[PDB]
Parts: structure tokens; sequence; C-alpha cells
């Protein structure tokens, strides 16, 4: 089980480190009506733009 | 259990560990009462209280 852990754990940390699509926000997502909705269409956005396979 | 990483492992072999619960007991919950013969002459008093007392 704990080797399981292991590899979930690396893969989240090297997907958050090798991450060059930063979406930022100046405030928690909880602030405005639709943060969360905005945050993800952010990411949809930038990858959309950039013409990214998907 | 405890992972570590690396190829040389020499004199680093861990130990084993089993953690425990007890659960006890408590004082008995009681109902306790007394009656005259003549006061069961009647006996619903009785058998309510007997009801009640479950």
């Amino acid at each position: 089980r704990k080797l399981a852990n292991n590899v979930e754990l690396k893969v989240a940390n090297m997907a958050a480190e090798m991450g060059s699509l930063v979406i930022t926000s100046p405030d928690a997502i909880g602030t405005n009506t639709a943060d969360a909705w905005n945050f993800v269409a952010d990411a949809e956005e930038i990858m959309f733009s950039r013409e990214l396979n998907r | 259990s405890p992972t570590q990483e690396g190829w040389d492992l020499t004199d680093k072999a861990t130990g084993l560990l089993e953690l425990n619960v007890a659960v006890n007991m408590g004082e008995p919950d009681n109902d306790f009462f007394q009656l005259r013969a003549d006061d069961l002459r009647d006996e619903t008093a009785y058998r309510r209280r007997i009801q009640s007392a479950a």
C-alpha cells in the first residue's frame, strides 16, 4: 500500500513541478461566485489558445 | 509501513510495529423496587412499572 502511495505522490509532484501553464488568481476560490469555474476555464482557455493537442 | 529510496540500503532495515486498542466494561444499570403483598392485589402498576423500566 505504501509503495503505491509513493508512486501517487511522485506523479503528483512531477506534474506540479514541471507545469508550464500557470493559472494564477489574486484571491481564494471561495471568494467570488464562480471562481472554481473561472479557474478551470482559464486552464481550458490557455490550453485552447496555445493550440495544444488534447 | 515506512519506505526508503535508493539502491544501497546497508544498515537501514527497519523493524515491525503493531499498535493496540482496548475496550473495557462499565457498571450495571439497574431498576430496583419493592412492594408489599397487599399491593399485589391489583398487579397493574407492577406490570406498568416493568414496561417503564425497560
